RNA sequence: AAGGUAAGUAU
């Protein structure tokens, strides 16, 4: 009895508010990510449009928005943004509007990124947008850091890379290595790396899938090169003796909920022929003996295989578990 | 139209042949089929008056914690005060002068042709169909 | 639902007259009275 | 080019105009004060006879609402 | 005591000129009279410091038109306008702002310059990048102190004589600290056991956050 | 011991924690990844991973018994998927078969 | 529906027409999916 | 929010669905103070011109405007309806209330998918459309 | 004939002279994950080889 | 004693600990009194009534409440009966099993509403005679164990 | 407690 009571001490209040406001005349009834981007620019806004002498220039507010956007999307995309006509206070509060959605946005991005990682349950959408801004904070910071390089040099003293080319060099002459030359014209396994590379480049198709222009552009390529495999080495020849400058290349990121793996979308046109490049370089790496056996994976051993064996070969060192005389 | 005054004795569920819905019964005033509203004015003063228990107590403690809130993360309106007072010095002209956003990407980023998909070669599904296939020796 | 289940007559009472606050109209009333009881006795009682 | 601005020319306004995205933003800061000025109530509050009579959408109750917005006409 | 080791070395004497800025969301007659009331209206008040607080430019937030991803950087006399009665600062607070025109009366012996770094924003805190770009042999305050104590300090010259820089962004960062030999005039770096000569020129180009200067 | 031919030593395996990490993450995005998405496409994904997974470790699987919970739970998480997907209202007895 | 990948739809279109095979396997499978033992609670029959 | 074009009184509300013959009017009630309906209201305008060919958006203040609060219970802190020649429009979300959508969508193609079968099904003459998405669950993993 | 290691299979794989050109093709597999979008479990090993 | 009574030990010692433990002093406040406001007003009368008499009325009362809750859209298919089971008259139709539907607080209410009915349902018993006073407490012993 | 309302014409 007196339990129940108790229970009924705490239950009424809600019982009473939940009539109260259910037979009365009137009736009564992901936020936190979309919150701070939309008030601040309401803010700005409003501020703008207050101090706008917009008895005459009502015209110019949607046009100011106009500005709030390109401008956050000048540093999304890591550009210039320099309006020659905007005046400088509307100039010097945009910037401020774009510096403070910027630092809740770097906020924002790093929190979703560790409550992904930790395991926090999420959207479909929120990862899409989540992943997007980590992408373009990478990228802003791999610009710092390429064009640090660019300013302050090469990062290694000439004394290093002098130890380190020594080295090489020693080892190389030990070794008694001869430098791959460049693919013959004549050469006896021209069109079978040939055959390997496009094999490769198709493996990306291999399972049945819609395809779009890239795409289909690519496997003509591939299927041409096929077709006329002379043709084909020929222009793979002259790119490797005379193409220095080539177009640039895609990035996009593997979401793996815990890094970001980089992926790199190459023109198909010079994928075939980077293709062939490292088909030969690794047929020649292999006929000579360029690396040695304690370079992995050597496609003779299965990761598994190679626990196998390492585990062998530490149990199979001389004594190896012995500490009579303390050796560890 | 906008921004036109709703004519006199006019309801707005009439006149449009609106019907309504009802999800549930725990949701929006029961159907309808002086002496009220000096009756509801007694239960809404004693609602009150039970409040006044605690009101003064917490609607105080409230206020130290929207002000300690404040101390360190301050309004976003108060963050943009000195800048919002310095757009006094924009002339009308200067106002005018501001100019339309553009934008820089053409015509085949703004708006691209249809990507149409096709399917993947009939030599892919030959290839596979050749894997497979054992020499006997 | 409160008052009265608080204001419950013991096992050792037939009767218990208790104070009622009713509406005018009949639409409520609530049992106005708080089972004030002394512990000893009240134990005693329970006991017994 | 014809073709091109007839379209325009029958073209609406999605948006607001400048009076009307003004009004509102003064509107949302007369509410929002957590954001906009000086004191701070509630979320929705303003602050720092008559009741209009709505129909509830049911086919018997249509002539007495109808008549009930007609006697509030002074 | 009021005079001791550090009062007559580090301390010196500045003037504040505190005005209160009226809010901006008020009419323009109820504006000049709230300002007739003598509510918002500067305030002298003399005070005394250990160092002098030096507040840097914001940082670019954009690439430039020319040069894309440019260093910023700012002369010293520019982050040095303060302390003085023709420059402003608005200094916001969460009930209300204020205008604070500060103005130098007595310079220490030895001035301690301390350059604002580690701001903390609305959500985190961020190091301001900005390069100092000051002279290390030669200066002269005598613009930076008012009429009436320009006479009482005929010397105005400080050398920099210690500078403190911080690598790395707040979170972790190290603190260097270049040193002047007085005795040989060189310049030496020590962070923790390592020793290095840097040359006095490249001083100049670090993110210089604690100075101390000698006014000989 | 290959001269001895002997008993000398004794490996124990296990999964480690960020392939663990790793798989659950995969089994996460082919379940968020699903909206609009046909059992079959789902159910081969998963079928994927995990044949992946177990033909990868094949004896750390056994002496991790954190991957078997995880296993079982990511398995409950695909078919309770596909169960929502036929009926928003979830079933009580729902059938292996 | 094999015809329809390749047709120029939305993609709201598109997407109601990625569910087609579940449709079937519904089906397939609705003598056991459909049942009062593994979906208890009230039956609704069809209007024909 | 402070964007799409405002409806002041409930006879302005009436004639903006009787105006519209050919395309669906998107009407939001709630507040524009409303979180919720900050988030709704900016994906609208985010979708505003996208949808212009076939829908028209407009915003409606349920406290200026309570007009509509007893028939169509708009009493959740968010409300998007559809109308179409005069006529609401039904979508069978999964979420139990095919009548409105209660809630804020995060995803901008949600909601021009929505609108887009919305028109295919109310110019077909249906008074209920299947959404291309269930939001019996919301798909967080 | 499914035994080995490296399968019994293979010594009858039908394209068997043109992967005995195939070298570094494990690290290759593994480096795969740099230019396709799409995590592969069997990023270990290769059914060709 | 049995492995069962034992867990009750334990768990009766864990509620007690945590309610002595989870403990904060009670808050300052005005002492407004409800049942003396009632009073005040003109809406309410005070007389002294048998409490099997005030557990009648009560229960009466509150099926009236629970009736004009459940006829609140003027849908007569959902009957409470006097024992506070609320069923269909018929057999619903769906569109009206959907719009006869109530929150969780409108079936907490008809339970607690029931489980009074049921205490006083036990004590009119013992009042007319049907069961004896120790009955009677057996019979509340069992009500509020189960 | 729900996420289980076919919609459409006609009175």
């Amino acid at each position: 009895w007196r339990v129940w009571l108790f229970f009924m001490r705490g239950i009424t209040p809600l019982l009473e508010r939940w009539l109260g406001n259910l037979l009365a005349r009137q009736f009564e009834g992901q936020r936190v990510e979309s919150h701070f981007d939309l008030e601040l620019r309401a803010a700005v806004m409003h501020d703008i449009l207050d101090m706008m002498p917009e008895g005459i220039k009502q015209n110019k507010a949607r046009t100011i928005l106009q500005h709030l956007s390109e401008a956050w999307r000048c540093w999304k995309a890591n550009i210039p943004w320099k309006v020659p006509g905007l005046p400088t206070p509307i100039e010097n509060m945009i910037l401020r509007y774009v510096k403070a959605k910027a630092d809740w946005w770097t906020n924002t991005a790093h929190y979703n990124r560790e409550r992904i990682r930790r395991g926090a349950t999420v959207d479909k959408t929120v990862c899409k947008k989540n992943l997007g801004r980590l992408t373009r904070l990478y990228l802003k910071a791999e610009q710092e850091r390429q064009h640090n390089y660019l300013k302050d040099g090469p990062y290694i003293t000439a004394e290093e890379a002098v130890a380190v080319y020594t080295t090489t060099v020693h080892w190389l002459e030990s070794r008694r290595f001869s430098p791959i030359p460049f693919p013959p014209l004549s050469y006896k396994h021209d069109t079978k790396l040939l055959i390997l590379a496009l094999e490769r480049l198709k493996e990306a198709y291999s399972v049945k899938s819609r395809l779009n222009q890239s795409q289909r552009e690519e496997l003509g390529l591939i299927e041409q090169a096929y077709d006329n495999p002379h043709e084909a080495l020929s222009r793979i020849k002259r790119h490797l003796l005379t193409q220095r400058a080539f177009k640039e290349v895609g990035i996009e990121f593997m979401d793996l909920y815990s890094h970001l793996v980089p992926v790199y979308d190459v023109e198909p046109l010079e994928k075939i022929t980077d293709a062939y490049l490292d088909q030969y370089l690794w047929y020649e790496a292999d006929k000579r003996r360029l690396f040695p056996p304690w370079i992995k994976p050597a496609d003779t051993e299965p990761p598994p295989l190679l626990v196998y064996k390492w585990c062998q070969g530490i149990n199979n060192l001389q004594d190896v578990w012995e500490t009579s005389e303390g050796e560890c | 139209f906008l921004g036109m005054p709703a004519p006199l004795g006019y309801v707005p569920g009439l006149g449009r042949g609106a019907t309504g819905f009802t999800t549930r019964s725990d949701i929006g005033p029961a159907r309808d089929a002086k002496d009220d509203e000096e009756a509801d004015a007694i239960y809404a003063a004693l609602d009150k008056r039970m409040d006044e228990r605690r009101k003064e107590r917490r609607e105080q403690r409230e206020k130290e914690e929207i002000e300690k809130y404040r101390m360190e993360r301050p309004k976003i309106q108060q963050q943009f005060s000195d800048l919002k007072r310095k757009l006094a010095e924009v002339t009308e002209e200067e106002w005018l002068s501001i100019p339309e956003v553009g934008d820089a990407r053409n015509k085949r980023q703004r708006n691209p042709r249809y990507e149409k998909l096709t399917p993947v070669p009939d030599s892919f599904f030959a290839k596979h169909l050749q894997t497979g296939e054992n020499h006997t020796s | 639902v409160l008052k009265l289940l608080e204001n419950m007559p013991m096992p050792w009472e037939q009767i218990r007259d208790v104070p009622v606050l009713y509406h005018i109209t009949g639409a409520i009333s609530f049992v106005n009275e708080i089972p004030w009881v002394i512990e000893p006795v009240y134990i005693s009682q329970w006991g017994s | 080019r014809d073709r091109s601005i007839r379209e325009k020319q029958s073209d609406d306004e999605v948006y607001a105009p400048g009076l009307d995205i003004e009004s509102s933003l003064k509107q949302l800061a007369e509410r929002r004060t957590d954001i906009f000025g000086v004191e701070e109530t509630a979320i929705g509050k303003k602050i720092g006879p008559e009741e209009k009579v709505t129909w509830d959408g049911h086919s018997g109750s249509m002539a007495r609402t109808q008549q009930a917005a007609q006697a509030n006409i002074t | 005591k009021k005079k001791t080791i550090v009062t007559d070395v580090f301390q010196g004497s500045m003037r504040i000129f505190t005005k209160k800025l009226p809010h901006p969301d008020l009419p323009a007659e109820e504006k000049e009279q709230l300002l007739h009331n003598d509510e918002y209206q500067e305030t002298m008040v003399e005070s005394t410091f250990m160092y002098l607080t030096l507040d840097l430019p914001t940082a670019p937030l954009y690439k430039d038109e020319k040069e894309q991803l440019i260093i910023p950087q700012v002369p010293l006399f520019n982050i040095l306008a303060k302390f003085n009665g023709i420059t402003e600062k608005e200094y916001k607070t969460y009930k209300e702002n204020f205008l604070k025109r500060f103005q130098l009366t007595k310079l220490p012996p030895y001035l301690i310059f301390c350059i604002k770094r580690f701001t903390k924003n609305n959500f985190f805190v961020e190091k301001n990048p900005t390069i100092v770009n000051f002279p290390i042999t030669n200066v002269d305050l005598r613009e930076y102190l008012s009429e009436e104590v320009q006479a009482v300090h005929k010397n105005t010259t400080y050398d920099l004589i210690a500078n403190i820089v911080h690598d790395g962004k707040p979170s972790e960062g190290s603190y260097r600290i270049h040193v002047l030999h007085h005795g040989t005039g060189k310049w030496y770096e020590l962070q923790d056991l390592q020793v290095t000569d840097i040359l006095p020129q490249m001083i100049t180009l670090s993110e210089a956050y604690i100075q101390i200067w000698k006014r000989r | 011991n290959e001269v001895t031919k002997e008993r000398t030593a004794q490996c124990f395996l296990r999964v480690d924690d960020e392939s663990m990490q790793r798989f659950h993450n995969r089994v996460r995005q082919i379940l968020m990844a699903s909206g609009s998405t046909t059992f079959t496409k789902i159910v081969n994904k998963w079928n994927t991973a995990l044949i992946g997974l177990m033909t990868y470790f094949r004896e750390a699987v056994v002496n991790t018994q954190e991957l078997l919970d995880l296993l079982v739970k990511c398995e409950n998480k695909i078919q309770t998927r596909i169960k929502i997907g036929l009926n928003s209202k979830m079933p009580s007895r729902f059938p292996p078969v | 529906e094999e015809s329809m990948k390749w047709k120029k739809l939305t993609n709201a279109q598109r997407s109601g027409l990625n569910q087609i095979p579940n449709r079937r396997f519904t089906l397939w499978w609705s003598p056991t999916i459909n049942r009062a033992n593994v979906y208890v609670g009230f039956q609704v029959q069809l209007d024909l | 929010s402070y964007m799409l074009p405002h409806l002041h009184n409930g006879w302005q509300v009436d004639q903006a669905i009787l105006s519209e013959e050919d395309r669906v009017v998107v009407i939001r009630f709630g507040h524009d103070w409303d979180p919720t309906c900050m988030k709704m209201d900016e994906v609208l305008y985010s979708i505003a011109e996208k949808v212009k060919n076939f829908a028209v958006i407009y915003l409606v203040d349920i406290t200026e405007v309570p007009d509509f609060n007893k028939m169509y219970e708009l009493y959740d802190p968010c409300t998007v309806m559809f109308f179409f020649r005069n006529k609401h429009i039904m979508i069978d979300l999964g979420t139990g209330n095919n009548n409105k959508i209660n809630w804020a969508m995060e995803d901008k193609q949600e909601m021009v998918d929505i609108i887009e079968t919305v028109y295919r099904g109310a110019r077909k003459g249906r008074g209920l459309v299947v959404s291309p998405k269930d939001y019996s669950t919301k798909y967080r993993y | 004939w499914d035994r080995g290691i490296p399968r019994i299979n293979t010594l009858f794989q039908k394209d068997r002279h043109t992967l005995a050109y195939d070298k570094g093709w494990r690290v290759r597999t593994d480096f795969k994950q740099y230019q396709v979008l799409k995590q592969n479990p069997f990023w270990w090993t290769h059914q060709r080889h | 004693q049995p492995v069962k009574v034992r867990v009750s030990y334990q768990k009766l010692l864990k509620y007690y600990v945590l309610n002595a433990l989870k403990h904060r002093p009670p808050k300052a406040q005005k002492k407004r009194y409800l049942f003396r406001s009632f009073k005040a007003t003109k809406f309410f009368q005070s007389t002294k009534l048998d409490w099997v008499e005030v557990g009648l009325q009560v229960c009466r009362q509150g099926y009236n409440m629970l009736n004009l809750l459940i006829h609140r859209k003027n849908l007569n298919y959902l009957h409470l009966d006097y024992n506070f089971n609320l069923k269909p008259v018929k057999t619903l139709t769906t569109k009206e099993r959907k719009k006869s539907r109530f929150g969780n607080a409108f079936h907490l209410c008809r339970e607690v509403l029931r489980l009074t009915k049921l205490v006083v349902d036990s004590h009119v018993q013992y009042r007319l005679g049907n069961v004896d006073a120790f009955q009677l407490a057996d019979g509340l012993q069992y009500i509020f164990a189960h």
